[PDB]
């Protein structure tokens, strides 16, 4: 098309060797997150729900059994779907809760393209995508 | 670097990465790479107020076929155009979790795009 154009080209590698999983940590623009202010940070799985009980429901005429019977269950602990807790700059700093995004797959998936020392790009699949928001927004 | 700590070098170093939506058949083809693991080339061509980004498979992967063997001419490797998208209304960062449980902020997403089938 154009008589002249400036072009940049990069070799792309897709490693199979990866002892690392790549994830997305997303912040809402409204929370105005600025990394320059981050001096230190901790990121740990929040296991608070592990010991939280929930009420689960378990001859008479059905219309005579309006009052149902309930028990309590200690759900299956999947540390994978437990949210993340991000704590920035000690006890007096900001805190965010990370929740996994779930509008799950179709015929595509996301990849992270990162540049390497030799100039090539290496592409890695996104393992999980988390939306992080101030702990104060969670109840 | 203690247990539970998030390494921050990447984010504050302002290291940038691209986040790309890839068709399943193309990523499946990338899995057929061997040797160095190269799959092709990313091309960025700029003209007056206009940018065209695309990905083209290398000769090796362009010649590995599924039950079919491709039709007409068998021409040259096909260009997969990228549809560029915005990232301004959100801050996306990448963090990794290694096999040893180490967590680190690797960089910030500076460009988003969707790779379209050729």
């Amino acid at each position: 098309g154009p008589s002249s154009q400036n072009v940049t080209e990069y070799v792309v590698r897709v490693p199979k060797n990866t002892t690392k999983k790549y994830n997305i940590m997303a912040f809402n623009a409204a929370d105005k997150v600025n990394f320059a202010t981050w001096n230190q940070a901790r990121l740990e799985r929040d296991l608070s729900n592990k010991k939280i009980y929930q009420e689960e429901e378990m001859r008479k005429l059905r219309e005579e059994a309006r009052r149902k019977k309930y028990g309590i269950v200690l759900k299956e602990f999947r540390p994978e779907d437990q949210p993340w807790l991000l704590r920035v700059n000690g006890k007096s700093g900001r805190k965010f809760k990370g929740i996994k995004k779930g509008g799950v797959t179709e015929n595509t998936s996301y990849y992270i393209f990162t540049q390497c020392p030799d100039g090539a790009f290496e592409a890695f699949p996104v393992h999980n995508w988390y939306n992080f928001t101030p702990l104060a927004r969670h109840r | 670097a203690e247990r539970g700590e998030l390494d921050l070098t990447g984010a504050k170093q302002n290291t940038g990465v691209w986040l790309v939506k890839v068709p399943k058949y193309l990523s499946q083809q990338w899995a057929k790479a061997s040797g160095r693991g190269e799959v092709g080339k990313l091309r960025i061509a700029k003209t007056q107020g206009r940018t065209e980004v695309s990905f083209t498979l290398n000769e090796d992967l362009a010649n590995i076929h599924d039950i079919g063997g491709k039709p007409a001419s068998v021409s040259a490797p096909r260009e997969h155009p990228f549809v560029l998208q915005s990232v301004g209304g959100q801050t996306l960062t990448v963090f990794t979790e290694s096999s040893s449980d180490k967590l680190s902020l690797e960089g910030i997403v500076v460009q988003r795009a969707e790779c379209r089938p050729a």
